């Protein structure tokens, strides 16, 4: 129509702006905005995160840092090399002498 | 044990017991299915979906049926198949002869240095 | 503050999916008892077990 | 693992109930919470459930999924603004969703083909459904044919892998090293054309140019990872024939990447600027997974994340200027800090994201796949050097022309952004920043 | 429905004189007329005025009450020096508290729960060796840690295992 | 206290620490109560050489434990860099005389980590692991230690 300055300054509750949820219902478009944000945010973030940094030590690499100061105390004491080259000791394997091979490719 | 005979790994113990949803599967299967299948045409007739429950009655209980009848015989089936198996291998001992398992120790194959 | 209505009472039936999800495996792993307390890396020590088994 | 699944089924319903749009979410994005709850996994499979089980790769890809199926709903609210069939449009998801929730949770090889392909079908659909432009047919066909083409040579690969291991669990499968040429290729070449590979990409601009908004974000989300995933499984078991034929892929993805680059430099186009901008990434995912170190595994899964994450994220700011602008061309999309200056912050940050600007999840990443490449051989420092220079030529291109300019002339008034496009972006982005906290645990798969 | 203009039919009003070369070519006389009134529109003699309603519709309840204590000291204040000083003084009192608060909550951290020995996470600290200058105590001084197990100990050497 | 500043330095010392104490004393410590967590011991398992190549559980057995090794073994490595990292910060400006030993044992133990997990990439295992050792005694018989090439 022709508005006024008061029905610019005198707001009415009548005409409603959508937050991009529903362009239909107010109520709805309010009501789907506040549940959508709870979830979104204050669980799955908040939450979330929160849980997650006090999640339990689950891929033992905490674990693993205690063994590598009482295993490296142990072993530096005990004269053995830091870090065993060997999975398995040499003098337990056996080796398939020179004839069993057979110019087998032999690769390092 | 070390050994591989066929006939000891074909051979059941009863040790292996089936899952829950084994003996309940088909027949809980069939019985949606036939649900579902009265649910369309309902549907494709332009019906309210849940009208006429009869019908969806019917095609629950038929699946179920059905379906437990099926699951029955096929355990026969696979009963008799294995039966076969065992028969075969008992005839033909040097087909299938009992074989020494080897241990990583004694191979040498081959790796793969990525490098 | 949640902005919730009674639409969401159906919600339940998801729900309602989860638990049967849930006690289906809770109810697999009840058949998981072969290897249970017994693998070399967890066996119990050979005698004087305890009476409840861990998991 | 069933919990997942079951919450998933029972949902279907919720397709079917009118006024139920906004209900799905939720109970999609509380799915996630809850899934968001069980993470205790390791590099062996774990929580067993009659097929299906879940290690620390799995989890990771199951729950970007999770994430991105979820923010599909939001981006495409205009599906229930029109009610353009929102009940069908929701189960295509609902659907799309389970698929991928198998595939990746899938414990043994022909599973993860029965649902790999699978999943296309709900994507096909959502395409010609609810696609604008004409060429929705000739990008609709692409999609499905590329993939078929090599898609079914890959089954043959698959069940020639029983008669000599006896199964398809994946366990299983690592304890054997094949030799035979062309198992390799029938193995991988299917997998290459969905990464994509730089030669066989036709179909990438295609299908994302003209698929609609919530398409472009599975697309570029899930879809490119599907090949990457795939790769990361049965590379394995190819190890010895992966070293003959390695430095043909390589050299493709990395000359490839560079091409691309300048490819998208000459675009004039959102959509298919971002989406170029996929295969020139996805060059350094491929080249640093066939590299095989420690460095190049772990690095390819944290960029698969991240990048599917990134480019979902730009495919949301595309759609926003788009549905009012109303056209996708680069001269037409001008100066928009002029008309939605809140917007251009976004714009920026999924920007910076996609040219691996810190302290982006993104670029731990490319750290990672860099050093894979390096150790690879020095040679690679040539054009990784152009790539990483070129992958922000264009970014930057992407943002400065669409943000920065004089205002356009011929646009009519139009909506200014609003809530629900805001909160879609800190979603994307947010999480792409706050994982490089506990990457932990969506890095160490091996 | 939801009129996002709120009734207010949206249009363009100035014209073709908003481009300055537009101007220059030529306008005719109405165009004249209309880009002067144009302009006059433009000015505005008195200040925005304040709506009640944004200042709820734009500040949530807990910021409403997280604030509420310090703005107490704002309405004591603001007859004893003006609202623009008093506020100042709301500002700086508040906002110079969190800085206050944060040293000791860092400080508290550094102290107590620095990284260790039993986590990977949390801070490291590896501190340097203090210059000793004559003066000092005992000025022929040295490095304690001489044993290799002494260097990066992070607290090993006095745990109970 | 010799210098000005230093006079002045330690008393915000003691502002900072003298609350921290006092609330760690007073409220923190006081409340809690009391509690013991242990530490996790894995019982040695057989090694992958007396694994059969049918059984997949023994072999299981082995990767897991080959792969925790492995974190052990890759950060022994670490806990020796910080060695050598932390004399490099605590001994300068003369700290190449005494990181020089630190540096040794370090280097030592990487050749012994790489010659062990090194140049599997990933995917490596107890079965590829110990087969590599195989085929480096072999060699090492027929044509010495590595680096001297072959004869
Ligand atoms: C550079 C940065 C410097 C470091 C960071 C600066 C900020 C310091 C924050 C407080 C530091 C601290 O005391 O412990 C932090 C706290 C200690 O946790 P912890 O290492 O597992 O327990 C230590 C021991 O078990 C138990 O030992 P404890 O005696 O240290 O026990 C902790 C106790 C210590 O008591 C105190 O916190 C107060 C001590 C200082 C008080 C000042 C006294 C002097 C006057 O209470 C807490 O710290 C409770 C944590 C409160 C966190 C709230 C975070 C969310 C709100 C912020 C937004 O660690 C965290 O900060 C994690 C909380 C973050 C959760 C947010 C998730 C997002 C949602
Ligand atoms: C470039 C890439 C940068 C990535 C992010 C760098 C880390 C920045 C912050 C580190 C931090 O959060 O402080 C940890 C510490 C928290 O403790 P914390 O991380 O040292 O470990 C204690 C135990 N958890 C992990 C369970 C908390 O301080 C804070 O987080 C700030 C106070 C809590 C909020
Ligand atoms: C998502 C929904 C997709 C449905 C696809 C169905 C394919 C799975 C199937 O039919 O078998 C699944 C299996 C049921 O059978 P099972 O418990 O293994 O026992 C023997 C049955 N006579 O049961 C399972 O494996 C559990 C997981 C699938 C069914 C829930
Ligand atoms: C396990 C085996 C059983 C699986 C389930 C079988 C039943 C699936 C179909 C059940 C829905 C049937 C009714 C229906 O189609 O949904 C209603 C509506 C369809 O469109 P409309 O024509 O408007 O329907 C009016 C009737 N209410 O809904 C829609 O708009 C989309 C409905 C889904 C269409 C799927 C095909």
């Amino acid at each position: 129509t022709s508005l006024t300055t008061e029905d610019f300054a005198n707001p009415s509750p009548k005409n409603w702006q959508s937050y991009g949820f529903d362009y239909k219902d107010q109520v709805e478009d309010r009501k789907a905005t506040k549940s959508t944000f709870f979830v979104t945010v204050t669980l799955c973030l908040v939450w979330g995160s929160f849980y997650w940094a006090y999640l339990p030590d689950t891929q033992f690499r905490n674990w693993a840092q205690r063994e590598g100061f009482l295993e490296l105390r142990r072993r530096e004491l005990a004269g053995v090399d830091l870090v065993s080259p060997n999975y398995v000791d040499p003098a337990s394997i056996t080796l398939p002498s020179d004839e069993d091979l057979g110019d087998t490719e032999i690769i390092i | 044990s070390a050994v591989n005979d066929p006939l000891e790994l074909l051979t059941n113990k009863g040790t292996h017991e089936p899952s829950f949803l084994s003996p309940i599967w088909n027949p809980i299967a069939c019985g949606v299915a036939g649900v579902g299948a009265a649910i369309f045409i309902n549907w494709g007739f332009r019906k309210p979906v849940f009208s006429g429950i009869q019908k969806h009655i019917a095609f629950g209980a038929i699946g179920v049926g059905a379906g437990a009848y099926f699951d029955q015989k096929r355990n026969e089936y696979l009963a008799k198949r294995d039966a076969v198996l065992r028969h075969y291998i008992e005839l033909h001992p040097d087909d299938f002869p009992v074989k020494e398992r080897k241990t990583y120790g004694q191979v040498l194959e081959s790796w793969v240095p990525v490098r | 503050v949640l902005g919730l209505d009674k639409r969401a009472l159906w919600g339940a039936l998801p729900l309602l999916g989860f638990a049967i999800g849930h006690f289906l495996d809770k109810k697999e792993t009840e058949r998981m008892t072969m290897f249970r307390d017994k693998s070399a890396l967890y066996g119990r020590p050979a005698g004087s077990e305890g009476k409840a088994p861990s998991w | 693992m069933l919990k997942i699944i079951f919450f998933l089924l029972f949902l279907i319903p919720f397709c079917f109930i009118n006024n139920m749009y906004w209900m799905v979410q939720i109970m999609m994005f509380f799915i996630s919470f809850i899934f968001l709850l069980m993470n205790n996994f390791m590099n062996y499979w774990s929580e067993i459930s009659y097929f299906l089980g879940c290690d620390m790769l799995s989890y990771g890809l199951i729950l970007l999924s999770l994430w991105i199926c979820s923010l599909m709903l939001l981006a495409s609210e205009m599906i229930n603004k029109h009610n353009n069939y929102k009940n069908l449009f929701l189960l295509n998801i609902i659907i799309l969703l389970l698929l991928l929730i198998l595939t990746f949770s899938s414990m043994s090889l022909f599973m993860f083909y029965l649902f790999f392909e699978s999943s296309l079908i709900p994507t096909l659909f959502l395409i010609l459904g609810w696609g604008y432009q004409p060429e929705r047919l000739q990008a609709g066909l692409y999609l499905l044919f590329y993939t078929l083409l090599v898609s079914l040579p890959m089954l043959i690969g698959i069940f020639y892998l029983m008669n000599k291991i006896g199964s398809m669990n994946f366990y299983l499968m690592n304890n054997f090293m094949f030799n035979y040429d062309l198992l390799y290729f029938c193995l991988l070449c299917a997998f290459l054309v969905k990464m994509p590979m730089f030669l066989v990409h036709l179909w990438l601009p295609k299908a994302h140019v003209e698929a609609p908004v919530s398409g472009s974000m599975i697309l570029a989300g899930i879809m490119l990872k599907l090949g990457g995933y795939g790769m990361l499984r049965v590379i394995s078991f190819l190890q010895l024939m992966n070293l003959k034929y390695s430095f043909v892929w390589i050299s493709i993805s990395l000359v490839g990447g560079v091409l691309v680059s300048l490819v998208c430099l000459r675009q004039t186009d959102l959509k298919a600027l971002i989406a170029y901008s996929s295969v020139a990434h996805m060059g350094i995912v491929l080249s640093g997974l066939l590299t095989m170190t420690y460095w190049g595994l772990c690095g390819s899964y944290t960029l698969m994340i991240a990048h599917g994450l990134c480019s979902s994220g730009l495919f949301c700011l595309a759609n926003v200027s788009y549905e009012r602008l109303g056209s996708r061309s680069m001269l037409i999309n001008k100066g928009l800090l002029n008309f939605m200056p809140s917007m251009t912050l976004w714009w920026f940050l999924l920007s910076s994201a996609n040219m691996a600007a810190p302290p982006t999840l993104n670029l731990l990443g490319e750290i990672y796949l860099l050093n894979s490449i390096v150790s690879w051989s020095w040679i690679s420092m040539i054009l990784l050097s152009f790539l990483s220079f070129f992958s922000a030529a264009y970014t930057l291109y992407l943002y400065s022309f669409s943000q920065h300019g004089k205002l356009f002339s011929g646009v009519y008034s139009f909506s200014s952004g609003k809530i629900r496009e805001y909160l879609l972006m800190l979603l994307h982005w947010l999480p792409l920043n706050l994982l490089i906290l506990k990457s932990e645990s969506f890095m160490l798969w091996l | 429905g939801a009129s996002e203009t709120g009734g207010v039919k949206p249009m363009v009003i100035a014209g073709r004189m908003v481009r300055e070369r537009e101007r220059l070519i030529g306008m005719s006389p109405e165009e004249r007329a209309w880009r002067k009134q144009w302009l006059k529109d433009q000015e505005l003699h008195h200040g925005p005025r304040k709506v009640p309603a944004l200042e709820l519709e734009l500040n949530n309840p807990i910021k409403r009450f997280y604030r509420a204590p310090l703005d107490k000291v704002c309405n004591v204040l603001e007859p004893v020096l003006g609202f623009q000083r008093a506020y100042t003084v709301r500002f700086w009192t508040g906002k110079a508290l969190l800085a206050l608060t944060g040293i000791y909550a860092g400080a508290y951290y550094f102290k107590y729960n620095q990284n260790d020995w039993t986590r990977k996470g949390g801070w490291r600290v590896i501190h340097s060796r203090k210059q000793c200058v004559p003066g000092d105590e005992g000025y022929p001084k040295v490095s304690d840690r001489s044993a290799p197990s002494d260097y990066a100990a992070r607290g090993f050497n006095e745990s109970p295992l | 206290p010799r210098s000005p500043m230093a006079s002045f330095a330690e008393s915000v010392l003691n502002v900072i620490d003298g609350p921290i104490t006092w609330f760690r004393e007073s409220i923190v410590e006081p409340n809690q109560q009391k509690q013991n967590w242990y530490h996790q011991r894995f019982r040695r398992v057989p090694t992958i050489d007396q694994c059969y190549t049918d059984d997949a559980v023994c072999r299981f057995e082995a990767d897991q434990q080959f792969r925790r090794d492995r974190m052990v073994d890759n950060e022994i490595v670490n806990i020796l860099r910080q060695r050598f990292e932390d004399c490099t910060l605590y001994e300068a400006p003369d700290h190449m005389v005494k990181c020089r030993p630190l540096m040794d044992q370090y280097e030592k133990a990487t050749e012994n980590w790489f010659i062990k997990y090194g140049d599997l990439g990933g995917y490596a295992n107890a079965k590829t692991a110990y087969m590599k050792q195989k085929h480096r005694l072999i060699w090492e018989r027929r044509h010495g230690p590595v680096g001297s090439g072959m004869k």
